[PDB]
């Protein structure tokens, strides 16, 4: 078949997830500056619960990278059909009983085995990946940000109150996640990675919380999440410079025929405003 | 063979160039060679082959890549242009000399864009950059979509801004926005420093400009009077990146290197030497 399969992953304001309607269409919305939100149906599954079977239903998707893939699609001339991972993550190399040999979970995994023919979603171009896949050239640079209560004062990772730690001062990410990664893999931010260790969130909503109900002083996230963040709830801020900057990519496999005019479209999006006109729709307000 | 022809250009902090020290005329500390071929008069073309040294943020990436992906080079300026214009075209600058095979790479403040993509194969980019305005503070301006630039006569007196000529920036705004360019190739400076007193001296309102040189230039602002506008606002996002020869065999290497760089905080370390002011927002 010449329909591309589209893997991506819920994560805002990148990918939203929602149930269809009840005649099976996605609700009409807008923008309060006028435009109607595209949606596109994705099937996937809707219970993430451990052990449970995946029952593939189809859903409605909309955001940044959504409006990405229509534009792409109709601009190198393509259709497709899109789903959500199976197994809800991003993609990470894990190990196989029996041998040390590892694995790729996730939409690597999807796109690797031939159940995608493209991961569109917001998906961290690093080395590790680059070795087995192709990304594009970046469709958003970001990093890593602060988020804190406003008023609070921080500047960046190298700020006093970050670099020596106390109870008085707490900071805190997503345990398990791409972030606390960073800090135990960098030995220069032990201290920081011990403090943290005591503190870490089970899931950035719970974090972001935290820093509402003054509990967490400063959450450590990706910061096109955090901005978009920031944008909706006036009572906190993003404080700093970004660190251990990074960027999305469209992920293909090696021998893809896109992969050249994807990553010369994706610079023309950037070069001619498209791609800040996405910013000002997802990630502002 | 694994000895490399690579084309530089001075910016700084990205490449910064330096005398030989008379003495030793050897390049020590943390500089490298690079020569720059220099005219004897301007009645023929028969010049010297001058060695000088080069350092700088882009410099030590070239040193961490002939390490990691082992090769040797001979470094050298551009004298044909800067970054690269198609001119009659006919690519100059450091794009020219990769397209017309005198150089296998360039290494600098070389803005990634479509254009010349068609022509040079990049690296993954290494430094996030794009289009920055900058201003003196007070000046108010929300973007390049703001109407003072986009159709600059609608306001009396006129808005007064440009950019350095023939590079990725005015491409982009040749490009984009046509009335706007034509208007603002009167205020064409002739370089980042000329820019930024033409601005701190109120000659100028705005200057538009690669946004990592102008984030560089904020951050050592003597009072920290010159900005860039908004939240770090960039547009057009892209990066500086390694550009290759079309089919290069060194590509796949140079891209994984770096990206290994970036994992292992490699990165990290050259931002704090080369690219930390004492001006924030
Ligand atoms: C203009 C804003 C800012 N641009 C910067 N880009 N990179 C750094 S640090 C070096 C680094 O992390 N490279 C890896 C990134 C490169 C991009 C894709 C992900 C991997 S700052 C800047 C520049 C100059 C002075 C102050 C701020
Ligand atoms: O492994 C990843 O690609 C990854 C991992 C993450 O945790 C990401 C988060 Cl929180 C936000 C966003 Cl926008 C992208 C993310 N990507
Ligand atoms: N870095 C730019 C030059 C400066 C600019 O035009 O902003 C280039 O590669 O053309």
């Amino acid at each position: 078949s010449t329909r591309l399969k589209i893997v991506t992953i819920h994560q805002e304001p990148f990918v939203y997830v929602k149930p269809t309607m009840s005649d099976g269409t996605c609700k009409e919305e807008f923008t309060v500056n006028g435009d109607p939100v595209k949606k596109v149906i994705c099937t996937g599954p809707n219970d993430t619960s451990p052990g449970s079977p995946r029952h593939t239903v189809p859903q409605c998707c909309y955001g940044f990278c959504i409006d990405l893939l229509i534009k792409l699609a109709r601009t190198m001339n393509f259709t497709y059909e899109v789903h959500l991972v199976a197994d809800g993550k991003f993609g990470t190399q894990e190990r196989v009983n029996n041998s040390n040999k590892k694995e790729w979970n996730g939409m690597m995994g999807e796109l690797l085995s031939g159940q995608a023919d493209m991961i569109v979603a917001p998906l961290t171009i690093n080395n590790e990946r680059a070795q087995y896949i192709e990304f594009s050239k970046p469709f958003k640079y970001q990093g890593l940000t602060i988020l804190v209560k406003k008023g609070t004062r921080i500047t960046g990772i190298n700020d006093p109150r970050l670099r020596n730690p106390s109870d008085k001062f707490i900071y805190a990410t997503v345990k398990q996640s791409s972030v606390d990664i960073y800090f135990r893999r960098q030995v220069e931010l032990s201290t920081m990675y011990r403090h943290m260790e005591k503190h870490n969130y089970e899931s950035a909503a719970e974090a972001i919380q935290a820093v509402r109900d003054n509990k967490l002083h400063a959450f450590i996230w990706d910061s096109a999440v955090l901005e978009f963040e920031a944008s909706q709830k006036c009572d906190l801020v993003t404080t700093g410079e970004l660190f251990f900057r990074s960027g999305f990519g469209i992920g293909m496999r090696k021998d893809s025929p896109w992969k050249q005019n994807v990553s010369l479209s994706i610079l023309k999006s950037h070069e001619n405003g498209f791609m800040e006109d996405l910013d000002k729709t997802w990630v502002r307000y | 063979d694994n000895h490399l022809s690579i084309v530089t250009l001075e910016e700084a902090p990205f490449v910064i160039v330096e005398d030989i020290d008379p003495l030793t005329e050897t390049c020590v500390r943390n500089t490298v060679p690079c020569r720059k071929f220099v005219k004897i008069n301007n009645s023929t073309n028969e010049g010297m082959n001058v060695k000088k040294c080069c350092k700088g943020f882009c410099i030590d990436i070239l040193k961490k890549l002939s390490r990691t992906v082992k090769f040797t080079y001979d470094l050298y300026l551009v004298t044909n242009g800067k970054h690269g214009k198609k001119v009659n075209n006919v690519w100059n600058g450091m794009i020219g000399e990769v397209v017309y095979q005198r150089a296998v790479m360039a290494v600098g403040s070389l803005t990634i864009n479509e254009e010349r993509s068609e022509v040079v194969d990049f690296s993954v980019p290494f430094v996030e950059t794009g289009i920055s305005v900058m201003v003196s503070r007070g000046t108010q301006v929300t973007g390049l979509s703001d109407k003072k630039f986009q159709r600059p006569h609608d306001y009396s007196p006129p808005f007064r801004f440009g950019t350095v000529p023939n590079g990725s920036t005015e491409r982009n705004i040749r490009n984009n926005y046509p009335y706007m360019h034509q208007y603002m190739t009167r205020f064409n400076q002739r370089g980042v420093e000329d820019a930024l007193v033409s601005l701190k001296t109120g000659k100028l309102d705005a200057f538009i400009y690669d946004a990592a040189v102008l984030n560089y230039k904020a951050g050592r602002d003597e009072g920290c009077k010159l900005v860039t506008i908004g939240s770090g606002y960039i547009f057009a996002t892209t990066g500086y990146g390694i550009a290759l020869q079309k089919g290069s065999p060194w590509k796949r290497q140079i891209d994984l290197a770096l990206l290994q760089f970036v994992g292992d905080g490699e990165m990290e370390e050259l931002e704090t030497l080369w690219l930390t002011g004492i001006c924030h927002n």
